[PDB]
C-alpha cells in the first residue's frame, strides 16, 4: 500500500 | 508521556483517514495502510469510543484508505475512498436503545484512480451528498439514495478543470458552492446545484463562479495550493499554498477578485480554518507555526505562533464549534502536527490551553496525520503515522 501525496509533503 | 484515555492499535501501518458520525461523536471510522509492500492492502475500522475493539471493518481496498466521511445531516452513510480510487458506500444504522451501530456494504465504484479527500455537503436541501477530489485533478459530487441499491450512487457533477492533483476542497456554509484547489496552482469554485448559473453568476465555462489559474499573476502561488477554507458567511474563500502564501478571494453570496494576499509564514500552508463565530482565520504551516488573521481588518496579523509544533509540520487546525465553556466559542483552536502532539489554543489574545502527547514524533515514524473532536471538542480522536489511533479528553 502507498502513502498519500501529503505525507511526502510533510516529510521534507 | 501518554495522555490518552483509550487507544486502538488494529491498523498494521500508518493511519491516514478519520471520520466521525455527525450525530454520535463516539462513532468514528479510521483508515490507512496495512504495510508498505505492494501486496499489502488498505484497511479501515469503525470504533465506538463510548484497548478499543472495532464494531466494523472496512475491507476491499487494494491500496491505502485515504479518505473517509459520514454523510450529513444524519450519517445515513459511511464512505471510504482509497489510493486505489475505489469508493465504497455503506449504509449506517444506529439503534435507539437497541445496540451497537451496524453497517452494510451497498456499493463500490471507481470513477478515479486515487481519491485525495472527501467533503460532505452541508446543504440541508441536498442530504447525503458528498464531494471528492482526485489525483487526476477531477472533482466529483455524488448523491447517495439508499432506495435502489442497484444504483444507490448518483453523479451530481464530474468536474475536470484542475489538471494537476486536486489537493483539497471546502463547501460554502449553505452548501451551494464547492471550492477546490490543485498542485497546479488553480482554484475553482463550482456551482454544484446550478443556482449561480440561473442567476447569471457563473464564468464562461458555465460551471464555476470563480476560476483562477497560474496565468493570473496576482493569484498564482508558485509551487501549488494545498489547503482551502470558506468563511462562515460564505463571502470569501481562503487558499493556502507553497511558500507560506495565502490568497483571499471574493465569492458571490447566493466575485473572483483578490481581497488580500498573505505571507507571514515560510513554508506550505497545509491547513486553513475560519472560526465559525469569531472574525479570525487560522493557518497551519509546514514550518511548524500557526498564524491568525483578523478577517474584519483586511486580514491584519493577529498572532504568529512560531513553533506551535516546534519545527515539525502543522498538519491540521480546526476550531471547536461549540465548546462547553461558551465564553471560548469561536476562539478555541485545535491543532495537530508531525511532532506527534495535539494542542489547543486560546486565540483571543494578540495562548496554549492544553497539549496531548502519546504519538511518536515524525522522526520516530510517527506524527499526527488527522483528528476529529466532535461539536464540543470534549473528546479528540487521532490517527497517527505510527499506526495507532488515540483518544484524548478535554
Amino acid at each position: 500500500a502507498r502513502r498519500p501525496a501529503r505525507c511526502y509533503r510533510y516529510c521534507k | 508521556e501518554n495522555d490518552s484515555i483509550a487507544y486502538f492499535d488494529g491498523h498494521k501501518d500508518s493511519v491516514f483517514a478519520i471520520a466521525q458520525h455527525p450525530l454520535y461523536p463516539n462513532i468514528v471510522a479510521t483508515g490507512g495502510s496495512e504495510g508498505d509492500a505492494d501486496d499489502a492492502p488498505g484497511k479501515g475500522y469503525v470504533l465506538d469510543i463510548s484497548s478499543l475493539n472495532p464494531i466494523f471493518e472496512i475491507d476491499g481496498h487494494t491500496d491505502s484508505i485515504n479518505a473517509l466521511t459520514f454523510t450529513l445531516p444524519r450519517g445515513d452513510f459511511l464512505v471510504s475512498g482509497g489510493m486505489d480510487g475505489r469508493m465504497r458506500v455503506y449504509a449506517v444504522s444506529v439503534p435507539q436503545n437497541g445496540a451497537l451501530a451496524q453497517f452494510k456494504f451497498l456499493a463500490e465504484s471507481q470513477e478515479t484512480e486515487e481519491i485525495n479527500w472527501f467533503a460532505p455537503c452541508p446543504s440541508p436541501d441536498h442530504p447525503n451528498t458528498i464531494a471528492l477530489g482526485a489525483s487526476d485533478g477531477s472533482v466529483w459530487v455524488f448523491t447517495l439514495d439508499a432506495s435502489d441499491p442497484s444504483n444507490p450512487v448518483q453523479i451530481v457533477q464530474s468536474y475536470f478543470l484542475h489538471t494537476g492533483p486536486c489537493t483539497a476542497g471546502a463547501w460554502s456554509p449553505d452548501g451551494l458552492l464547492l471550492a477546490t484547489v490543485s498542485e497546479d496552482e488553480s482554484l475553482h469554485v463550482y456551482d454544484v446545484f446550478g443556482v449561480a448559473a440561473s442567476k447569471s453568476l457563473v464564468t464562461d465555462n458555465g460551471q464555476t463562479v470563480v476560476s483562477l489559474t497560474n496565468v493570473d499573476q496576482r493569484f498564482a502561488v508558485e509551487g501549488g495550493l494545498f489547503s482551502v477554507a470558506v468563511s462562515p458567511t460564505g463571502a470569501v474563500v481562503a487558499v493556502g499554498g507553497a511558500g507560506g502564501q495565502i490568497k483571499i478571494v471574493g465569492l458571490p453570496r447566493l466575485a473572483g477578485t483578490i481581497l488580500a494576499s498573505l505571507q507571514i509564514q515560510s513554508d506550505n500552508i497545509e491547513s486553513l480554518a475560519f472560526s465559525p463565530s469569531a472574525p479570525i482565520l487560522a493557518a497551519g504551516s509546514t514550518d511548524g507555526s500557526i498564524a491568525v488573521f483578523d478577517t474584519s481588518r483586511s486580514f491584519a496579523l493577529r498572532r504568529h505562533l512560531r513553533g506551535a509544533h516546534a519545527e515539525d509540520p502543522v498538519v491540521k487546525v480546526e476550531f471547536v464549534k461549540s465548546p462547553p465553556n461558551a465564553a471560548m466559542a469561536g476562539w478555541l483552536l485545535t491543532s495537530c502536527g508531525m511532532d506527534g502532539v495535539v494542542r489547543r489554543w486560546d486565540l483571543r489574545g494578540g495562548g496554549l490551553v492544553k497539549e496531548w502527547k502519546g504519538h511518536r514524533s515524525g522522526q520516530e515514524g510517527g506524527g499526527v496525520l488527522g483528528f476529529v473532536q466532535g461539536e464540543t471538542g470534549e473528546r479528540i480522536v487521532t490517527v497517527g503515522d505510527d499506526a495507532v489511533v488515540l483518544v484524548f479528553e478535554a
